[PDB]
């Protein structure tokens, strides 16, 4: 599957999670972008979300199996490997001190979070063909943004597995015969 | 001399800009630990502006460039201390950090541009 379609359906599972957090939180406005950017680029000042691929995990050793094309005579062999890919998944936010409605960044993290460890998702995920394992701690950290103003960038990190699949050829055999000595 | 100061008598031949000043007062809080401050009737102010043109850098695919603007004017100005520092704009929002020579004649400043100003005629 590798990985143009499932980033393609990754940025539409974060755009349905903050479809809901909207209304779960009442933000101003969102927007999901990926880390990374091959072109230079300016952050935006709304509440964001970013992800990141870290690494991979073969998990497994290959399975193999065969198909036989008749007309050509020849088997295809199909390999499947099992991988985990880690993706980080982190926001930003700035806090208005004015305002008396509060909302924080790792307020919109942790919803983010939730939202993909419900079983409902995780159903209707399944038929995209991967599934998500646990999640165990999200972090705040503290930068002085570029505005010489504290600010907090909270992130975590999530697993996704799904199958990867390679083919290749390989001949056949149509017969056997032997010799019997003593 | 360190007496009558050499800015005033400098500004009659370069030429300056006008900006809008406004000081500090006091804060409080807001149920949150956070200081929210308030500022005072905001005047007009006679300053020569400067340049140092910042470069940008990254901390992950965040570029981060942060506006920068020095400033020279004959008033006795604060940046910091265990209060609030004044601001500026001379488009957009601005706050500064540096000291200068205040209690003899004058003074120079530094500026960080906030993002924008509220509007209406540059409010």
């Amino acid at each position: 599957m590798f990985d143009g379609e499932l980033i393609a359906k990754l940025v539409v599972e974060l755009n349905a999670a903050m479809t809901s957090a909207q209304e779960a939180l009442q933000f101003p406005d969102f927007e999901v972008v990926q880390k990374a950017q091959p072109t230079q680029q300016g952050t935006s000042t709304r509440p964001t979300i970013f992800f990141q691929k870290l690494f991979d995990i073969p998990r497994g050793w290959p399975a193999t199996d065969w198909h036989l094309d008749n007309t050509a005579r020849k088997y295809v062999e199909i390999t499947r490997q099992h991988v985990e890919t880690t993706f980080q998944i982190s926001s930003l936010h700035w806090q208005n001190p004015e305002i008396t409605h509060v909302v924080t960044a790792s307020d919109i993290a942790n919803y983010v979070r939730a939202y993909f460890q419900a079983r409902s998702t995780i159903e209707r995920v399944k038929e995209l063909d991967f599934l998500i394992l646990r999640v165990s701690q999200i972090s705040n950290e503290a930068f002085e943004n570029d505005n010489h103003q504290f600010e907090f960038h909270p992130s975590f990190d999530m697993v996704v597995t799904y199958n990867q699949y390679i083919r290749l050829y390989e001949n056949a055999a149509y017969s056997a015969d032997g010799v019997l000595i003593g | 001399i360190p007496g009558a100061n050499l800015l005033r008598m400098a500004f009659g031949v370069i030429g300056t800009q006008i900006v809008r000043y406004r000081k500090f007062e006091q804060r409080v809080k807001n149920d949150q630990a956070q200081y929210v401050s308030m500022f005072g009737e905001p005047f007009d102010l006679a300053a020569s502006v400067q340049r140092v043109r910042r470069d940008q850098y990254a901390q992950f695919n965040l570029e981060f460039q942060r506006n920068y603007v020095m400033i020279f004017a004959n008033f006795d100005m604060v940046d910091l201390d265990r209060n609030m520092a004044g601001d500026q704009f001379l488009w957009t929002g601005r706050v500064f950090q540096l000291e200068s020579q205040g209690s003899w004649f004058y003074q120079d400043g530094w500026g960080v541009c906030l993002a924008v100003d509220i509007g209406a005629a540059k409010a």
